[PDB]
DNA sequence: CTCAAGTACTTTTTCCGGT
RNA sequence: CCAGGA
DNA sequence: AAGTACTTGAG
């Protein structure tokens, strides 16, 4: 918890060194993201890219072919929840506009 | 023009879901394969016009679907296959969560 | 046999039909596709039961095209034959090879050899007949056949049937 | 697109085994005893004896003619003409299969009346025999317990020889005249 | 709890899991000289009951996985004698909300 | 790297901030559940000043011939004197304001009153004054109950989380905490009547607008906050290059930080 | 365009990774793939019934595919196969193959540690497929003996017999594409003192892997359905179809075969050599020679950039492009063909600022407007307008390029002998020129910002440059020293809405990056604004009247 | 499994994205000669027709808002507040 | 069996004519 | 690959 | 280059 506070303090100071102001929330998110696993998760292929996200998603950054080889070897199942995977699949990602579904109601249709 | 990763990124930031799908599909790559519902690969000998479907070595002349994926993805899957990796594409779930 | 079966069909409606006579267009498109149909999985889908209570559910609008997809849940009468099934039918055709028997929507063909020995072909009759010592089998005669095997053939199902064993043959 | 069921089973890569179907009462995956209706409830297999079947379709199309004429506001040889007319009214007409089925049923039905088919259905569904056997006992006219036990080879030890012969008596009595 | 001066032999340390359902804890006297919980940067952690946890997960529709984790070796996890699976509710002062509550599941 | 780490993160329909595993990153976006565009630097008056000058500004004492609201401030001014029942409300009020001050002083250790918060209250009051043509002479048609309770009610309508249970309602309470300190600070009885000179109607309109403006301010389930954060940290650093104690800083310190560099360049303590 | 298919259209909800069982490869295969020769049926320019279409995909563009009857843009490729004369390691699994041998007995195929060991039961407890394998390995790598009898889960005086086999285990080390062991031995208690040094054959590892129990291998990474360890060893090789390795077919009679088409023949040649060598008078060493060559060719076909240096280099010195290389980031599949693509309905030119444009508009040069096209559906609301644009043709500004029939077959207004007499029917599509007020995605790379890509109102103007309002300069980080910008035209009534409703320039005025406006008055306007507003600065009627008129929304007061 | 109407918790206000997707979807439908549930007061652009339908709350669409667990709350465009 | 130096791997901004 | 552009 | 992960060999 104190690691998170230190980490932010330290990040904020690089941005604020230049003078430039970045809203809390953005730094907080990054800081939180590295933190949540229980320790200091690097923003490298050794950090986030080795977490339990989808094979297609992780293969899109840094270790590629190697990631896909271990996918085949351990019979990995891609959830297909990540932006990246839907981009690779050419599907509407569950991002903003795609975060929900649209339905026609015959009830409302017959009312008008 | 190349609609780069950085460019994708802003569309993701805007939440322009359909817009991104259109750039990556409709207005580029966009292709149609026939996949098998048992061994989730591009195996299907879709003689569309004769309405014959088949996937010999599944003996599946029934459980077949069509999907719209970027041709580069069709390619990626065929490339991984050539390298012994099976990227099985499935049109339903099992895991839930 | 002849079953009532709970089935469901996904139909994709074009926006031009997003009028208030929608459920009606859907109920009919279902019948167009489903009714009369013949699959190996379910056999002959003959008649959709309970038209008044067909479950349309909510239609999901398909992203880049305008259309909406509905899984039309329903219940219908199906005919799915099996081997070992003893069926009563009427003769339809007759040759030196055997005779076809019409069993509901389906045809069961009885081989010259799938019949008892006594019963033999007779080309010299109108229409050609199978003449036994005491029996005669021709185009209008009613027969009781045992289905030996089935073949799922596109928009149909066919079968080879025996009349050689006990209690089978002409009725 | 084609029709789906209520049986969802995840056949993941594992293609086959597909055992033959028989009078070892070994019907399909789809035609097994423990079915599921759209209400999600476990329901039993619905097998019909041609007459139990004739009356279902007859009823269905009759009630379809009601719905059709509402939405449009703003003796055997004689039953055959009556039915072939109702088909032209409610069915696709392209559906030759139903026209054949309806005639076959009209000519091959063992019980003409709903009340008659009622008692058939009562008498039989008290044997514990499986929907198939129960329908086959309804659609096949048998005299010897043997005739029936030979044509429906599943029955084999499932019923008494005398009990089946007792049932065969009542089905012959119920048998509507033509 | 066992407060040791310098060390505990690899011999003695093998007798720690020996007596269940009862539990044992090792603590180097030197680490304890200053209380870490008192630090500016260390927020108010609270161990949740078996019922409280059940509610947390029900109330947010979570699997145990989805919860931000705390290491079992974590100084504060040791301080409270946190056991794997136990959740801590962390109350921090927020420059945005005034007070913000996070939760961490034990590792 | 910042984009690929955060890509999959967004606000869900429960205001929770989850990745593609549905793992909770932030329970509520940026601890407050507000969209950054809607935020503005506002001054939490209550934080600073002499304990003396705080009292002069906020305190109403209907039981003191000197510390009452003059009958020049409101119509009830005369009949309001010595009203024990109302002096109970004004006591709750002032005791809550003092609570607020001590709490804020815990959060903001140096007494920085200027913090970016949603709903610019200064503007709302300003706008009410020109909208209703506030007569800085004439006494208000407000009751102590009109102000005191009106504020207290608006507070219950500042909705970030909607759930009907203790966890969520206690989380809703928490999310709204700091905004309320500001709200109570700007809408205290003395402040409203003496400084703003708001009419009952003007006040009602101020309240409605705070409510509307607040609700508008909350983040939208679907907001792709992951990418947003990456670019918001990223973009500065990229221009901070492309354009025109001595501890490692800038681009290399940032590189040090994200990489979680063990052997760092200038390790320093501050005792 | 692609033709109608009766098959139900779906979305990929899950991707199930795994490995190819040789049996699957043979099952799915439409041909084997016997001759290194591409084609020329004895010089006769047509595909050989042996490599690259012995039923496979298709070439010629004319002439349909031999299996599906589709042809070129419809036919995906069709897979083939090569039965390898001897097993070979898949390059990618070489260390996982090693790490498995390290965990399992090299004789019985049992795990070197089991339920009986305490740290083992603790590690077997690990839920994570990767973390479990990690812990099993570090534990078993050191167990150099398969245990027959082991100390019981009580008193160690009475020893419980687990699985059988006593056998000493090798100390495996990799010698590039070869896995070699070193069994300690025993000889007068001392040994080693010179141990048993021998290479582990692909076939023996295979037979051990084959014997690894489901429960055993399933405790390691593996899944009994999709990926058994025996499938990390290649027996039957899939042959990718032409669409994967197309010939760059220059002139009529001339080849130009792909790098993979060569590498496959290389494999094919190495395989036939080995096959004949063993079937004939096997000179033993000559076999373990032609074997290791086929192991190389099968290795380098998938990954050419291997640690053990010799790059399989083309006769030209230049190295062969491995499949691994094709997918490696920034350029190449994932990063360069999928995460980013080259797009249609894109335009780019030199940008120059305009003080007479509105904040949200973008000056589009007539030539650019006349090229870019939006597909509009023939509806009764626009039927007449569209018929005029169609009359106008692809040369006039408010005009059209193509008309899309029900049939789906495009009518080129540029040539169509019926470009005049062309009667539009509802539900058709007219691809019309981009018009004043259409929403378009305007962008300036970098694109560090969400704001570096905003939606604008089209304004068709003369002169070859994209004109933008000066205040919109800042977000893009644009200037006019020779900067160029990109324009993207949405094609859906749906994507149009996405731009207009979410990413329009006026919506982006206040930035969440800093919780303040990201656009303001700049340069001339800022400089002049100071000058205009000093007390000192007064204006006579004549000018005041022109300044007043200039404000488009002035009340006339 | 679908949250009942009397158990819904999500914003009673329409998200920026929901509005955009609704307007897009209707425009795309209207454009494909779909039936219009409003008086076109001389309107010819389908986005403007959709804006009009949204204003009169005569759009027959439902937003299915999925929660991270998979469960969802169905909301009519008629029932959603439009403060955007 | 714990300890150290050594080797193994992986990457380094975005977009846009001539040999 | 080389030479350039913001 | 430059780092860090991973594996190696000496004490
Ligand atoms: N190599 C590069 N890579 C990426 N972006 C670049 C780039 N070079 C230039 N740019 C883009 O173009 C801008 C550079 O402007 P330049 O033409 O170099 C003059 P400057 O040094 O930025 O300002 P100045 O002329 O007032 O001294 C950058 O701020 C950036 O957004
Ligand atoms: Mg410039
Ligand atoms: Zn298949
Ligand atoms: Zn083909
Ligand atoms: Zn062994």
């Amino acid at each position: 918890e104190a690691g998170r506070a230190a980490l932010y303090k330290e990040v904020y100071n690089v941005i604020a060194s230049d003078g430039s102001y970045v809203n809390y929330r953005h730094m907080a998110l990054l800081v939180d993201v590295m933190t949540t696993q229980g320790g200091l998760t690097s923003v490298t292929r050794h950090g986030f890219n080795r977490s339990n996200t989808g094979a297609l998603m992780r293969c899109s950054f840094e270790e590629t072919v190697e990631i896909l080889f271990e996918a085949g070897a351990s019979a990995e199942l891609d959830d297909c929840r990540g932006v990246s995977e839907n981009v690779i699949l050419g599907q509407m990602a569950p991002i903003g506009t795609g975060a929900f579904d649209v339905m026609i109601d015959e009830e409302s249709l017959v009312k008008y | 023009l190349r609609f780069g990763e950085m460019e994708r990124d802003c569309m993701i930031a805007h939440g322009a879901a359909s817009f991104l799908k259109e750039r990556l599909m409709e207005a580029s790559d966009a292709f149609r394969v026939h996949i098998c519902g048992i061994c989730g690969l591009m195996t299907v000998i879709a003689k569309l016009n004769h309405n014959q479907f088949e996937c010999k070595g599944c003996d599946n002349k029934i459980d077949i679907y069509q999907i719209h994926i970027p041709y580069a993805a069709k390619l990626l899957f065929q490339e991984l296959m050539a390298m012994n990796i099976t990227p099985r594409l499935y049109t339903d779930r099992s895991r839930d969560f | 046999m002849f079953f009532i079966k709970d089935l469901s069909l996904n139909i994709t409606l074009h926006p031009s039909f997003f009028g208030p006579r929608m459920k009606q267009y859907l109920k009919t498109k279902l019948l167009e596709e489903v009714e009369g149909s013949c699959t190996g999985k379910f056999g002959y889908i003959l008649c959709v039961l309970d038209y008044d209570n067909i479950d349309i559910q909510r239609g999901r609008i398909l992203p880049t095209d305008g259309s909406a997809e509905f899984n039309v849940k329903y219940r219908a009468v199906v005919f799915k034959p099996f081997k070992g099934e003893v069926v009563d039918g009427t003769v339809v055709s007759c040759s030196q090879h055997g005779f076809e028997v019409q069993v509901g929507p389906m045809k069961v063909f009885v081989t010259k050899h799938l019949m008892p020995q006594d019963l033999t072909f007779n080309a010299g009759s109108n229409p050609p007949s199978y003449q036994s010592s005491e029996d005669v089998i021709t185009i209008k005669s009613r027969i009781r056949v045992k289905i030996e095997g089935c073949i799922s053939q596109v928009s149909s199902i066919h079968a080879i049937g025996s009349i050689k064993e006990d209690y089978l043959g002409a009725i | 697109v084609s029709t789906s069921t209520f049986q969802t089973r995840r056949r993941r890569l594992k293609k086959v085994e597909e055992e033959e179907n028989a009078a070892t009462l070994q019907l399909g995956q789809e035609f097994q005893l423990k079915q599921i209706n759209h209400q999600g409830e476990e329901e039993e297999l619905i097998a019909l004896n041609l007459s139990e079947a004739r009356l279902v379709i007859k009823e269905a199309l009759v009630e379809r003619r009601r719905a059709f004429k509402r939405s449009q506001k703003k003796t055997r040889e004689k039953e055959l003409e009556s039915i072939d007319v109702l088909l032209e009214q409610t069915t696709g007409g392209n559906n030759k299969d139903l026209k054949n089925t309806m005639q076959y049923l009209t000519n091959f039905s063992r019980f003409r009346d709903q009340e008659t088919v009622g008692a058939v259905i009562q008498l039989l569904k008290s044997t514990g025999l499986h929907p198939f056997e129960v329908a086959q006992l309804g659609s096949l006219a048998c005299d010897t317990a043997d005739e029936a036990k030979t044509l429906i080879p599943s029955l084999n030890n499932k019923i008494s020889d005398d009990e089946l012969e007792r049932i065969l008596k009542e089905l012959s009595n119920l048998e509507t005249l033509y | 709890i066992f407060v040791y001066q310098n060390n505990i032999t690899p011999s003695a340390m093998k007798l720690v899991p020996s007596i269940p359902p009862a539990t044992i804890e090792t603590f180097n006297e030197a680490a304890l000289v200053v209380n870490i919980t008192h630090h500016e940067l260390v927020p108010k952690h609270i161990r949740l009951s078996s019922d409280e946890k059940r509610e947390l997960l029900k109330r947010y529709r979570l699997k145990e996985s989805q919860l931000p984790r705390i290491q079992r070796a974590d100084p504060v996890a040791l301080y409270l004698g946190l056991k794997r699976g136990e959740v801590v509710k962390i109350i921090r002062k927020s420059e945005t909300s005034g007070r913000y509550a996070s939760y961490r599941i034990c590792m | 790297r910042l984009v690929k780490a955060l890509e999959d993160i967004m606000v869900h329909y429960d205001n929770t901030t989850r990745n593609s595993l549905g793992n909770v990153i932030q329970f509520i976006y940026g601890e407050d559940g507000m969209d950054a565009a809607h935020i503005e630097k506002q001054s939490l008056d209550t934080i600073g000043g002499s304990d003396a000058a705080f009292e002069k500004r906020y305190r109403v004492d209907l039981l003191n011939t000197d510390h009452t609201l003059d009958p020049s401030l409101l119509e009830s001014g005369s009949e309001i004197l010595g009203d024990l029942k109302l002096q109970v409300l004004l006591d709750e009020e002032y005791k809550q304001l003092v609570k607020d001050r001590k709490f804020l002083r815990e959060v903001f250790v140096d007494g920085e009153a200027n913090w970016p918060l949603p709903v610019n209250i200064r503007r709302i009051i300003q706008n009410a004054q020109q909208t209703f043509h506030i007569d800085h002479t004439k006494p208000s048609d407000l009751t102590i109950k009109d102000i005191v309770l009106g504020v207290k009610d608006l507070q219950e309508n500042l909705l970030v989380l909607r759930g009907k249970n203790e966890i969520i309602q206690n989380a809703q309470r928490d999310a709204v905490t700091l905004f309320c300190c500001l709200l109570r600070s700007r809408l205290a009885t003395r402040r409203v009547l003496q400084e703003y000179r708001l009419t009952k109607q003007a006040f009602d309109w101020v309240l409605s607008n705070i409510e509307a403006q607040f609700l508008r301010s909350v983040v939208h389930p679907g907001e792709m906050v992951g990418v947003l954060a990456a670019q918001s940290i990223g973009e500065p650093a990229t221009q901070m290059t492309l354009n025109t104690k001595k501890v490692t800083s800038g681009v290399p310190r940032l590189k040090e930080i994200l990489n979680v560099a063990k052997n760092m360049k200038t390790p320093s303590l501050t005792v | 365009g692609q033709q109608y298919s009766s098959a139900p259209l779906r979305t990929v909800k899950e991707v199930q990774f795994g490995l190819f069982s040789p049996e699957e490869v043979r099952a799915i295969s439409v041909a084997k793939i016997r001759f290194p020769e591409t084609m020329d049926e004895t010089q006769t320019r047509a595909k050989i019934g042996g490599l690259n279409d012995p039923r496979l995909g298709s070439i010629d563009r004319n002439l349909k595919c031999q299996t599906c009857q589709e042809g070129m843009n419809e036919c995906p490729g069709h897979f083939g196969h090569i039965d390898l004369a001897k097993p070979v390691f898949h390059v990618g699994f070489i260390a996982k193959i090693k790490k498995v041998c390290e965990c399992v007995c090299m004789h019985c195929g049992k795990l070197l540690l089991d339920e009986h060991n305490e740290l083992m039961r603790q590690a077997l407890a690990i839920k994570d497929s990767k973390k479990r394998f990690a812990a099993i390995w570090t534990l078993c790598k050191t167990k150099m003996v398969c245990e027959t009898d082991v100390p019981s889960e009580d008193d160690p005086t009475q020893l419980v017999s687990r699985g059988g086999c006593g056998n000493t285990q090798p100390t495996i080390r990799k010698d590039g594409l070869k896995l070699v062991g070193s069994w300690k031995k025993d000889r007068a208690t001392g040994d080693a003192d010179e141990p048993e040094l021998r290479v582990l054959s692909t076939e023996e590892i295979l037979n051990i892997f084959k014997h690894i129990s489901v429960k055993d291998f399933t405790s390691l990474g593996f899944n009994e359905v999709f990926s058994r360890p025996e499938w990390m060893i290649l027996t039957c090789l899939p042959v990718p179809p032409p669409p994967v390795r197309p010939s760059i077919s220059f002139n009529e009679s001339q080849r130009g075969e792909d790098d993979l088409t060569f590498k496959l023949a290389d494999i094919l040649k190495a395989n036939i050599s080995l096959e004949t060598l063993e079937h004939n008078g096997a000179p033993h060493h000559a076999i373990e020679e032609a074997e290791s060559l086929l192991q190389f060719h099968v290795a380098t076909y998938m990954d050419n950039d291997i640690a053990g240096q010799p790059q399989a280099l083309q006769k030209s010195g230049r190295p062969v492009k491995s499949i691994r290389a094709r997918l490696k980031g920034k350029e190449g599949r994932i990063r360069g063909n999928l995460m980013g693509k080259r797009v249609d309905f894109s335009a780019r030119t030199v940008i120059s600022g305009d003080p007479n444009l509105e904040l949200d508009q973008v000056g589009v040069p007539k030539s650019i407007a006349k090229t870019l096209t939006y597909p509009e559906v023939v509806t009764p609301y626009n039927i007449d307008r569209l018929t005029q644009l169609v009359r106008n043709g692809p040369n006039e500004h408010p005009g059209a390029k193509y008309v899309i029939r029900d049939s789906g077959d495009r009518i080129d207004l540029r040539y169509s002998k019926r470009a005049g007499d062309i009667q539009l029917q509802y539900g058709w599509k007219v691809e019309r020129h981009i018009m004043d007020n259409d929403p378009v995605l305007f962008n300036r790379q970098p694109s560090l910002h969400k704001m570096s890509m905003m939606a604008h109102r089209v304004k068709v103007i003369p002169y070859s440059t994209f004109r933008l309002n000066l205040s919109v300069t800042s977000p893009y980080n644009a200037d006019f020293d020779g900067d160029e910008m990109n324009l993207h035209v949405p094609q859906s009534e749906e994507t149009r809405a996405e731009l207009s409703q979410l990413c329009a320039v006026p919506l982006q005025i206040v930035s969440p990056q800093s919780n303040k406006p990201c656009m303001g008055i700049v340069q001339d306007t800022l400089c002049g604004i100071r000058k205009l507003t000093l007390r000192d600065t007064f204006i006579e009627l004549d000018q005041v009247l022109n300044m007043l008129y200039w404000v488009p929304d002035w009340d006339g007061v | 499994k679908a949250i009942p109407k009397d158990q819904r918790a999500t914003t009673p206000y329409m998200t920026k994205y929901e509005r955009a997707r609704i307007l897009g979807t209707r425009a795309l439908q209207i454009s494909m000669n779909a039936p219009v549930f409003v008086d076109l007061e001389g309107e010819t652009d389908p986005l403007r027709i959709a804006m009009k339908e949204l204003a009169e709350k005569k759009i027959p669409l439902v937003i299915r808002r999925y929660l991270p667990d998979g469960s969802f709350e169905d909301w009519s465009v008629e029932e959603l507040i439009v403060d955007l």
